[PDB]
């Protein structure tokens, strides 16, 4: 019931 | 460090010190970046703080924190799940350490690559863009200030 | 071999103390030790990474565990020994310690000029490493006077589930000093050491 009801966005942070 | 935004823009940012990646109605993602050597414009992540804000009936507020040489498989209060024992809407699993916030269809992957930390966030578009006017500093949404690039 | 102890229970007494109690089925009812047997209590939490179990021997069927972290979930299990005979570790019981006032300040206090708004500053920070409970708020103190008494600093209360805050209408080309403190249901934590930030000036086009 708690579970989210459709497209996903992605974020990333990484090194060098 | 290098940043890949929710809008798929790739950027190289200095962003030294504490900076918000995410600052919305459901989640706070805060990072600390340090110059690789003193005076360098090249910076890397030594601290990742994630605040899963209280979601009534699903999870109480949980805070995850990883630092260089300390990647626990639990929230700061020693718990591995949000709310009750029966409540599994928010959980942490070790492999990368992963946070599954099913209640907000959000996944957060954290790992240490060498001396620094990396982060990957998968969030539903309507939730990722659900924030108040004053929450205008969010590296994941708008990228870095021009002066930081 | 030997039957492991049963009914392991964690009684929370404070932010650093938990009393552990258990029953031994091999023992008469209730609950007299009439031989040279001794118990071993083991405990740990999941913070920081890769901790090892702490152990303690107990002469009777209870053990008071001290020096624990506040607002922390611990696991506890018991075993029995009698010279040569030794049982396995019992079913694990859990216990979370009470909250304590935060004992360390907010960290990594960073002050930046807002892009396109040089009369606005953004204050960014990290939680105290010793939050000792759910952070319910932060207090940002700021001043143009580094020597002003604390009650004369501008107060900016803030929510506990956020680590960024914006302060508007400031003077350009001016040094400002910032201190933050965390708060929980038990009260105020210590203040971070003042951080200096000089606001930018105009670059005429
Ligand atoms: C418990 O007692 C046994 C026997 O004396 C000993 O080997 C063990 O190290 C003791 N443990 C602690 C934590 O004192």
């Amino acid at each position: 019931p708690c579970n989210y009801h459709p497209s996903y966005l992605f974020c990333g942070l990484f090194g060098d | 460090p290098h940043l890949r935004t929710f809008k798929d823009n790739f950027q190289t940012c200095k962003v030294e010190g504490a900076w918000p990646l995410i600052d919305n109605n459901y989640l706070s993602v805060q990072v600390t970046n340090v110059p690789v050597v003193p005076g360098s414009s090249a910076t890397a992540t030594n601290k990742i703080t994630i605040i899963f804000k209280a979601h009534h009936g699903c999870t109480d507020q949980k805070v995850y924190q990883a630092v260089t040489d300390d990647l626990p498989a639990a929230f700061v209060d020693g718990t591995t799940s949000g709310g009750d024992s029966d409540a599994k809407s928010l959980r942490i699993v070790e492999r990368y350490v992963e946070m599954h916030a099913r209640y907000i269809g959000t996944t957060v992957f954290v790992r240490q690559v060498g001396r620094y930390l990396t982060l990957a966030i998968r969030m539903p578009e309507d939730l990722a863009m659900s924030y108040e006017e004053s929450q205008d500093l969010q590296l994941c949404v708008n990228g870095c200030p021009l002066s930081e690039r | 071999p030997m039957m492991p102890p049963v009914g392991v229970q964690a009684s929370i007494l404070s932010h650093d103390t938990i009393r552990i109690t258990w029953a031994d089925n091999s023992l008469p009812k209730h609950q007299k030790i009439t031989d040279s047997r001794y118990y071993t209590v083991r405990w740990k939490t999941n913070i920081p990474a890769n901790t090892k179990y702490k152990n303690a021997n107990a002469t009777t069927l209870s053990y008071l565990v001290t020096g624990l972290k506040p607002n922390t979930l611990y696991e506890f299990s018991v075993m029995v020994t009698k010279g040569r005979r030794s049982s396995t570790w019992s079913m694990t019981a859990h216990g979370a310690t009470f909250e304590l006032v935060p004992t360390s300040p907010p960290k990594d206090v960073t002050v930046v000029s807002k892009e396109g708004k040089p009369r606005t500053i953004i204050v960014n920070w990290q939680p105290p490493s010793e939050a000792n409970g759910k952070i319910t708020g932060y207090i940002i103190y700021y001043s143009t006077d580094v020597n002003a008494e604390i009650h004369d600093w501008v107060i900016e209360p803030v929510v506990g589930n956020r680590l960024t805050h914006q302060i508007q209408e400031l003077t350009l080309d001016t040094p400002y000093y910032f201190k933050i403190q965390a708060r929980n249901s038990k009260g105020m934590g210590p203040m971070s050491e003042a951080v200096q930030f000089r606001t930018p000036k105009a670059d005429s086009s």
